[PDB]
RNA sequence: GGUUAAGCGACUAAGCGUACACGGUGGAUGCCCUGGCAGUCAGAGGCGAUGAAGGACGUGCUAAUCUGCGAUAAGCGUCGG
RNA sequence: CCCGGCGAGGGGAGUGAAAAAGAACCUGAAACCGUGUACGUACAAGCAGUGGGAGCACGCUUAGGCGUGUGACUGCGUACC
RNA sequence: GUAACGGGGCUAAACCAUGCACCGAAGCUGCGGCAGCGACGCUUAUGCGUUGUUGGGUAGGGGAGCGUUCUGUAAGCCUGCGAAGGUGUGCUGUGAGGCAUGCUGGAGGUAUCAGAAGUGCGAAUGCUGACAUAAGUAACGAUAAAGCGGGUGAAAAGCCCGCUCGCCGGAAGACCAAGGGUUCCUGUCCAACGUUAAUCGGGGCAGGGUGAGUCGACCCCUAAGGCGAGGCCGAAAGGCGU
RNA sequence: GACGACGUUGAUAGGCCGGGUGUGUAAGCGCAGCGAUGCGUUGAGCUAACCGGUACUAAUGAACCGUGAGGCUUAACCUU
């Protein structure tokens, strides 16, 4: 139920080997508006390949 | 020319920054700033604003270029912890700690 | 649960009251004893 | 120089270890004493119905606490410095 | 003066012998947690050291075949009270 | 789980007899060094020429030393041309240690020879403070339930407004005593507090709010019981009671 | 996590169209009856995950990772 001894900070090091987050490969770029966003969502200012999707 | 921003005394615990802090060492600010965009967590809201900080030091202390300017350091540091007490059952008693951080980052045109 | 302490405010007064402790020699004492020690509140009057 | 075959063989670090450099956390150490401790030599050895010891509530140009004071309320008269 | 939510927290300027004395403030040790650099480590089994010892990095040096860090491989080796 | 040579293996690398080599310990020898105890040269207020011999060690006995704080020597000596303390490096002694010096620090330190002790820590399920581990793991407190539009804002699943949905309804509605004591209303703020966010709050700050001849208390009367002038009783304190 | 299919030169998922299956004669209207009900229109209406089809909706042009002929020695071969 509890261990027996204390462990390392090498062995605490060890099992985050696998915690790294992973950052996002790449942004597309809209065709009319042409600002950053992610892809298959629309842009900030409300644009979705380059159709101005609702704004408000 | 190196330029410091610092944010101490931060409401969250170190490894949790850590974690952002791993994803813009050594980039560009232009491409750190859509990293940091673009990701789901508390600490990268927190690690953003001391970036932009550091950006407008170079700029206005230092007459420096933005297209020059790189992220060559930063590193995560535990601050004061605050105590607190939460009751458990049969009357016993536990103690909680609140922990903090100190985010540097160093921005350089090298 | 019922519990021990239920508030009374007669009851306490007469039984801890200030004019309580005075009615009897050791309860004068009891007073003696927290006036030298330098209580700020000698008995629970208030 | 080319082809094939056989033998041999560096450059990787997701992470970790040791050493050094530079930091964070934390408040040890050194230095410091308007606080304590133990005595010596002299004082005074009692206060109170002319209302005591100890308290409550008030009192300022004053919101709170401390000190002083008591509806004459951080003070009044008189004699000296 | 500048970034920021007329924030928090910082970067300049100025004061001072000193701001790495900035009010979380003299000196600022250890446990504990980080960033950078050198070397080792993904076919090898156990108190993690000790004796032997290659290679690599660096500092010297009239190359003087030395010093410092690291430690492939190998003999022996089951903590303290 | 081979498991009755340690293993591989061996027809000698097994056994018996004889002989000659070699390996093998901190044992013995060789070279350098330190110390104890003996006798010798009457050496000397003793070290040697020498000279032999000894030196594992618990309980325990004997002998000799290191360092720390304080007092005298000291109205001396060192020190802002940088003291104590902190952190490295080099040298040095048989050991506890000592000396010099770079950086940090910014005002005290102290030879020699004597004197006095709150004089040396790894352990006592020791005491106090700080910080690790499990671990970014369990958990976030009744399975009555939420969906969408607009507003405010740096930021809205949780705040405000609106339309639906769901739950209690002999209560999860309304009014009081006891108890608490400003939690009440308005403006403003979001560090801490709220088991998440927060513009919101029983949170922070400031101002405002409690109006009685008839309600309650006080007041008049007494129950259980308490106290009790004299009194009766008891070493004192005190007990009972008109 | 992984594994398989598909992304407009497209049937991957939803919707839509037809069918099947299940339930068992919808609503409205008309007729009979004082009425509850019954009968006709009618095996009607509705129908999840199934079968056969269909680009109506969503699967965007890009970007990113991964390189540029691949060590030494020896023998046999090219030039048995």
């Amino acid at each position: 139920a509890v261990q027996q001894n204390k462990p390392t900070r090498s062995k605490r090091g060890m099992r985050r080997s696998h915690d790294a987050l992973t950052a996002v490969t790449s942004l597309s770029v809209d065709k009319t508006s042409g600002e950053k966003h992610l892809r298959h969502h629309i842009t900030a200012d409300g644009y979705y390949r380059g159709r101005k999707v609702i704004a408000k | 020319m190196e330029t410091i921003a610092k944010h101490r005394h931060a409401r969250s615990s170190a490894q949790k920054v850590r974690l952002v802090a791993d994803l813009i060492r050594g980039k560009k600010v232009s491409q750190a700033l859509d990293i940091l965009t673009y990701t789901n967590k508390k600490a990268a809201v927190l690690v953003k604003k001391v970036l932009e900080s550091a950006i407008a030091n170079a700029e206005h202390n230092d007459g420096a270029d933005i297209d020059d300017l790189k992220v060559t350091k930063i590193f995560v540091d535990e601050g004061p912890s605050m105590k607190r007490i939460m009751p458990r059952a049969k009357g016993r008693a536990d103690r909680i700690l609140k922990r903090t951080s100190h985010i540097t980052v160093v921005v350089s045109d090298r | 649960m019922k519990r021990t302490f239920q508030p009374s405010v007669l009851k306490r007064n007469r039984s801890h009251g200030f004019r309580a402790r005075m009615a009897t020699k050791n309860g004068r004492q009891v007073l003696a004893r927290r006036r030298a020690k330098g209580r700020a509140r000698l008995t629970v009057s208030k």
